[PDB]
């Protein structure tokens, strides 16, 4: 889970990655990349709180 | 300039529930003022120097904070304070106000009432087809209405209108109107309007045959 | 007790100019500043500025500096807000505000300002009761009001003299620019043989003013 | 949002009218060069620049740009278009990537402009196997840059130590050391199955405390691979 | 307040004279130079001269020297810009502006003086929305403005009552010396033969206006 | 005798970011003045005396510098302050005035939805055909079109216009207009409009057939 | 590189009123923590995470704010309350304070009771004669020491050091020291201490004659 | 080549109170940079690239500046401050340094202890008699030091030498030496030093006889 | 870490050459330009010149060109500075410094270069308290070390031993061209009988060390 910062920036903001590194043996490494499907009008959620 | 952000934009309580609407500014201002307003009327003066109430304010209300965080609160939510309310500052040119909370009142779920009316003739006659339907006396506002000509699923060509909440038990009316040339309306024999909402079970469907009589 | 009185809704054609007025009452009229702010149809509140009607002092939000003036006129306890070059941008409610600290304790009751070459008053058509609008006895019929500009209409039924459930859809705006709304009653179904209905529409903007008889459909 | 660039090779004016024997000042910062690494996976991925360059003189037809490795290379960048200088918020900066770079070696890298030491030009030192972009070199990876065999190395008994460690996929040969003041103890290894293994490397004196040292003999790297070291500690 | 009120625009044959007025009031006229600044269809700004309200006396840009002429009149609070011959080159906004120290303060709102040796009203064309469009969707219509001199048209829709989703674009400057451009709004395609679309066009110096209704095209 | 150079002549900012502009004098001057200018109003007073703010003026803004530097700053951009800043001097006669700095609201890329249409009848009876192809709300303002008229690309005989920003959505239009006389119209079929736009993976072409609803 | 400032240093309050402190952030931080420290023990968490209550702190104590301002609040004081509070952030390397606010108590005014003492044999001895001036248990902590030698106004030849709020009766007292060699001292007769504040109508004189018992 | 032009060149502030002190370039660069510098030790790269803070510095401190104009920022004075601040560019050969700030702290007015020392025995048996007179732990650095032997005042046979500020109270301390041949000093009798400062309301006298104990 | 290692204080004669040394560690020494900067006790920064370690390629500021030579040593990673003609001016603090862009990031520690042609050791002096320099229970006292060159001297009390108000007074130059500095320490005037007050005065170029015993006067 991520919070978005309520900030002017995230009115250009369109997409978050997210990289995991498994440190077991031998060592895993995947990112993902999470797509927003509209851009952000206001800072927070308008029914409270930080997207 | 000096930005009010107004939290939650939107919100309902229950009668008798506690209420808490903030105000953030962007910027420290010595005061913080709130004002009420009902639909079609003026905004009126509700609190004043961020914790005095204006002549008529009922004592559930009081406001509160300092520096750049300032919030109102109810008591106890009574139906009479369901309204948009603003907060407002001018520590600093230009006066600003913030972005408002609209505060509706919370009710048991009750389901729709569903009515369809078709096109007068008077409105043919002038090139156009207007298919209405109604979903009376229902709460949340949260519906879906979709339209199906001849079992066809409809798109892009309807506008939904939404009342205000009823003064007496709050529920909500809405009407679907589908709009289609003479021409479209008088090749398609089924209009049906199709109603999702939580008060029911199933989703309700309300139809007419054009050329009935 | 004190009033602010503003002027009435106009429709002024973009590029003429126009000056509303805000008439005080009940107060020593140069022991307070006047104050104007805008609400469009997007409901949130902008302030324009203000005036003191004592020394004429003026502050503006800039989003407004070069485009409303604000004036007073002592001897009738008034104050004015000026238009030079009216938009389409600037249709919207203009309401006139009293503080004297940095809160505002009596407002106008708003001017309605329309930037148009033209006003359209309404078609009015039936929403005609029929098995398919009854339910537990009571039928829903109607009158759809549609394709008239600039906001608002009224809509009585049977010249005042109907008591029944009423459901008033506010106005929608079409993609051409013209509204529309359904102003419908609820009605003991068993009446509709008996009792006429008779929808009471009236446009201000184009002096208009229409009754229409809804009549039940002769199909059940 | 900009005009483009397309870029080929051309010859060089000789490498005397880059590396001067004067200072140019510091903050002529026109011209920007980085190292990345091309290939997004984590196999031998190439190792190249990134030189950016920001363009008062008005209107341009090509950017030249020379790379020197101490090899001598240059590019002739011709733009598209033109715009008679910075339409977007930005200055207005381009980029080219190519020159793959070598390991340790001093770059010298000038750039002018056409029709136009240079006041564009910058220079840098590339690193070794250790760096986190050139470790990703197929040479590097190929010594065991990428190797991480997590030694942990207990002490069993008075002349016992035992080392456990995870093998690499490029080979099958380890010599495990130990050392204080001496070597202590050595054993050489054989293992074919990518796990984490264990292994009893007997010692002569005391080993808590002293430096394990893991040799791999990878074939690419005969000897000098890049070795492994930690410690012996006591067990749990 | 302080407003400065500048007369409307104006048409001149090409090496004609023409004379703007700039109206000041809400302060001492005598007390503050006004100053007459220029704006191209390039955008920058030009000062042309000032002049001290209190004697007349004047100072101009050299640029500009023996083509204007700055007076007042003390009586009626006014500053005057005279051209004695105004040609292509000096079409463009005209402002004039009060001074206090080395800033202008108060802008007047701009007078456009237009050099013209005729005038020429636009054809007014349809942009019918396209019938292959997509199931709902979104359908564009529009009108074209073409051959007009000299600017400017104006154009609303729907007699100004349709605002929303619409773009009239600058003009043109085609190759013949005429102008030209498009005003175009997008709509659901359902409401193409639902709704009607009218452009009004307006073109003031030539008197001409043209309402023009937009249709798909019709099939056969 | 002293002019004022500006710089950039154009930039576009992020919401949120800082924002500096220059104001480069040819020799030395005793203040420097900035005015704000929004498309098709007058030039206002923002900040003069090279760092006193108008009243109204956010205090975002700031302005600084001596002898023949200066700078107008943005502490973090907002939309509403997308306008064309001039800085003036008035230490020498003539006053003049920079060239402008014209600062432009940033926002997601957007793709233009692409419309084409035909010339009408009632032009083509006058002996020349318009063809014009619509590019609507898109961002950024950089784009390609090109006409195809039967595969053959055209050159020369059209031209463009775009919108400034919306003020709403910060958006532009572009239109892009192909003349013709009637007859070169007549002659070919198939009249194309390929679009180019970062916003798109892949160009975009809308098509008609002459004559053809 | 955050710098956090507090508002106001040092301040003081009635039991029952209300207090307000304020934390400032040079820029944008995602959480303030409050510490209370009074005088010889280890700072304690107080309000964390920008408005939480560390377990058993009052619940007369609140936090407030975002971005760079921020709040502690005291609905009602309370003698307990006395104390230092540091405002603290982690959002940015390096971990910072605030600088403090330091809050005592606000009681009536209450005049010093005066005392002087002449030095001790013991003392003169040495060479030296510290003559001691002792205010003790007044209120407000402002008070002005003037000593007087034969009646000659003395200066630079006198230190003061005053108390923290005493735990009981939150008053104040002060020492003022006047140090003379022991030959100037054997040269005068009459030593006076003249006492100034705020709960005295006329200023207080205590004095000695050297050598009186 | 680019000479940089500080101002002020020395200064005092108060701790918490905002400082600025401006650097003027002779032409333009592209870069200002800045460095503290304590007494005795290296500079500190302190403000690079106009406006970044090199790693460590407390964001009280701010560069900003363009052209020719540069200047840096302490949002509020603290203590350690206290130091010489130089700009720097390196746009143009030959990299110049400025010509510095020295950065002090003001404090409250405190009078000089005034002392004075006759030659010893062991410089007169040598040739040479320096008297030395003492002024301890005064502010501000102003004062006036006048020499009288037999009540003739004294010109261009003295010397002064000045502390840096304490690191404890922030004072200056001085010492004046008059220097005379062992001839003059045996032949007067009287040696005063008269030192004039703020702190004191009446300038203050230190004498000796040559010969007393 | 990166750390710019400097030689130790130097005293020359004028007229010999000495040759300063600047020893880096913790980064590539090739990527980095080497600055070197004198500060008189003017406290002024002078930049010298700068060089590139990767081929030797210097700039100098030109009031120090073939004064002072730049130099590298890739080997050992160190730059060296060396005045190969000293002059009595070129006694200072030398710095050198990393710059990478136009900025210097790291600083090396110093060095203090002193050209004197001759050295003199001081004579040292007491300065004995008394009443005369006794107030609110402090004793001055101090040491008068006098016409000494070159510089510097080093004063202590007690050897390190001494907790008390210390005043070292910079050094003044007298129109002998030979330095005098008084070293002043406050006490308490009740310990003037049973401690003792020691000052040590080092004076490295002369290799002479003095300790002074500071007591109070007393009549025969
Ligand atoms: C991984 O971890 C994360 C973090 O712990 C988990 O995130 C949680 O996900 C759930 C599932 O979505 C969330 O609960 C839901 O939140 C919805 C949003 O509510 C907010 O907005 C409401 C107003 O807006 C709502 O209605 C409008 C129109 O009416 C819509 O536009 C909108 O989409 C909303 O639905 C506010 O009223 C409310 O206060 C919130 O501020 C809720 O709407 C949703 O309720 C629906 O479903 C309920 C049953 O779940 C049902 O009772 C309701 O009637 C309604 O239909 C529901 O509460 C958590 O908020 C979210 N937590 C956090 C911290 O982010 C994630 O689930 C997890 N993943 C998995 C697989 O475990
Ligand atoms: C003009 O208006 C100002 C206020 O705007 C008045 O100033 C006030 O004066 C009254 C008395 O005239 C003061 O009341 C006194 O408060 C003392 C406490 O002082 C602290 O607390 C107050 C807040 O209540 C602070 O304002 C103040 O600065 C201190 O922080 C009490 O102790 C006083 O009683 C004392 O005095 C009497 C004799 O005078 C003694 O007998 C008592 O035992 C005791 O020693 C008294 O209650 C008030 O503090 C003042 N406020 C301010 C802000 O200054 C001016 O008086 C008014 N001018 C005129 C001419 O009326
Ligand atoms: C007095 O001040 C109040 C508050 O600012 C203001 O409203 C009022 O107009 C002022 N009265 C006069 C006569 O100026
Ligand atoms: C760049 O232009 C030159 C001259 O026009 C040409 O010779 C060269 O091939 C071009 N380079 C590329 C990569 O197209
Ligand atoms: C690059 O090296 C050359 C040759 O030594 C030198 O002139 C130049 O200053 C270097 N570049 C930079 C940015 O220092
Ligand atoms: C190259 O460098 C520039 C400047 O930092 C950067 O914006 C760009 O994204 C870089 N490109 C790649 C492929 O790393
Ligand atoms: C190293 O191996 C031990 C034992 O298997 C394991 O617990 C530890 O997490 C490993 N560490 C890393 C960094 O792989
Ligand atoms: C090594 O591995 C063996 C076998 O799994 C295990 O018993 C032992 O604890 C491990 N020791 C270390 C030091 O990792």
């Amino acid at each position: 889970s991520w919070i978005l910062r309520a900030d002017a920036s995230i009115r250009l903001l369109k997409a978050t990655k997210i990289c995991v590194m498994g440190k077991s043996h031998f060592q895993s490494y995947s990112c993902i990349r999470c797509n927003y499907t509209q851009a952000f009008q206001t800072q927070t959620r308008p029914s409270g709180g930080k997207w | 300039q000096i930005v009010l952000t107004q939290s939650p934009a939107i919100m309902s309580a229950s009668p008798g529930e506690k209420v808490t609407m903030t105000c953030s500014a962007s910027s420290s201002i010595y005061y913080i003022h709130w004002y009420q307003q009902k639909s079609g009327t003026s905004p009126k003066r509700w609190i004043y120097d961020t914790s005095k109430l204006a002549s008529g304010v009922p004592a559930r209300f009081s406001g509160s904070g300092s520096g750049t965080s300032y919030s109102l609160t109810i008591s106890s939510m009574e139906a009479e304070d369901a309204a948009t309310y603003y907060c407002q500052q001018w520590s600093s040119n230009p006066f600003t106000f913030g972005s408002g909370t609209k505060l509706e009142i919370k009710r048991t779920v009750a389901a729709p009432s569903v009515f369809i009316f078709p096109p007068s003739d008077e409105q043919l006659k002038s090139g156009t087809a207007s298919v209405v339907c109604l979903l009376n006396n229902f709460y949340p506002r949260e519906a879906k209405v979709q339209w199906k000509v001849d079992n066809a699923l409809q798109s892009g060509n309807s506008q939904e209108s939404v009342t205000e909440q009823d003064s007496k038990d709050s529920t909500y009316s809405l009407s679907s109107t589908l709009t289609l040339s003479k021409a479209d309306y008088e090749k398609h024999k089924v209009y049906a309007c199709e109603v999702t909402h939580q008060g029911l079970s199933s989703p309700v469907t309300k139809s007419f045959n054009r050329g009935e009589c | 007790e004190v009033q602010l009185q503003q002027s009435g809704p106009e429709l002024v054609k973009p590029g003429a100019s126009v000056k509303i007025s805000c008439k005080t009452s009940g107060y020593t009229f140069t022991e307070y500043t006047i104050h104007w702010v805008k609400q469009n149809h997007g409901k949130s509140l902008d302030w324009i500025g203000g005036i003191n009607p004592n020394n004429g002092g003026t502050t503006y939000n800039q989003e407004f500096k070069g485009k409303a003036t604000l004036t007073v006129d002592k001897s009738s306890s008034t104050a004015y807000m000026e238009f030079r070059s009216l938009t389409s941008e600037d249709s919207a409610v203009y309401y006139c505000a009293r503080s004297y600290y940095g809160y505002v304790d009596y407002w106008g009751q708003g001017t309605t300002l329309t930037a148009a070459a033209s006003t359209k008053g309404p078609s009015v058509f039936p929403l005609a009761p029929s098995s398919k609008s009854t339910s537990g006895g009571t039928a829903a019929l109607g009158c759809l009001v549609k394709d008239y500009f600039p906001e608002p209409v009224t809509v009585s039924w049977n010249s005042g003299a109907l008591t029944s459930g009423v459901h008033t859809f506010p106005a929608v705006l079409q993609s051409s620019g013209l509204y529309s709304l359904s102003s419908v009653v609820t009605v003991p179904s068993s009446s509709l043989g008996t009792q006429t209905y008779i929808c009471n529409v009236n446009h201000k903007p184009s002096n208009t003013k229409v009754d229409k008889k809804a009549e039940p459909k002769s199909c059940d | 949002p900009e005009p483009t660039i397309q870029c080929g090779s051309e010859p060089g004016p000789s490498p005397e009218w880059m590396v001067r024997h004067t200072l140019t000042p510091g903050d002529l910062r026109d011209l920007r060069v980085e190292t990345i690494k091309s290939n997004v996976d984590l196999e031998d991925s190439p190792i190249l620049m990134n030189i950016s360059w920001i363009l008062s003189i008005r209107l341009l037809k090509a950017t030249k740009i020379c790379v020197m490795g101490k090899s001598y290379s240059c590019i002739r960048c011709n733009y598209t278009q033109a715009f008679q200088t910075r339409p977007s918020g930005g200055k207005w900066t381009f980029s080219y990537v190519g020159f793959p770079v070598e390991l340790n070696t001093v770059y010298f890298i000038g750039a002018h402009n056409i029709p136009n030491g240079p006041s564009m030009a910058v220079n840098f030192t590339s690193p070794g196997c250790l760096d986190h972009v050139m470790k990703y070199k197929k040479k590097c990876i190929e010594a065991g840059s990428l190797w991480k065999p997590n030694i942990t190395a207990c002490k069993r008994s008075a002349n016992t130590v035992e080392v456990n460690f995870t093998t690499s996929p490029l080979g099958d040969r380890y010599m495990a050391l130990i050392q204080s003041t001496a070597v202590i103890g050595t054993s050489y290894v054989s293992e074919k199955e990518l796990t984490r293994t264990s292994v009893v490397v007997h010692v002569t004196g005391e080993s808590e405390g002293a430096v394990v040292q893991l040799t791999p003999y990878f074939h690419t790297c005969g000897n000098d691979c890049i070795r492994q070291r930690g410690t012996v500690v006591q067990c749990p």
